């Protein structure tokens, strides 16, 4: 099943922001891996960005991504 | 610190 246990993770959060045109979907990082649950941007570019809902970007990323269907798992 | 928040985030774009 999913994973991402393997080196892989931010120091913690990103900075500015992410292109909505790249960004694919969200995912919370929670069990214990990286630090506090926090939203993960992923985009074709070629590692995972890591984002706390707080950040403006970040609750609107998600948000715009609520419009369309990331066709998610059931 | 810094400035965690800005407008655009690969300017550079050729960064890919």
């Amino acid at each position: 099943g999913p994973a991402s246990v393997p080196t892989t993770c931010c120091f913690n959060l990103a900075n500015r922001k992410i292109p909505l045109q790249r960004l694919e979907s969200y995912r919370r990082i929670t069990s214990g891996k990286c630090p506090q649950k926090a939203v993960i941007f992923k985009t074709k570019l070629a590692k995972d960005i890591c984002a706390d809902p707080k950040k403006k970007w970040v609750q609107d990323s998600m948000k715009y991504l609520d419009q369309k269907s990331p066709t998610p798992k059931p | 610190v810094e400035t965690f928040g800005t407008t655009s985030y690969y300017d550079d774009v050729g960064l890919l």
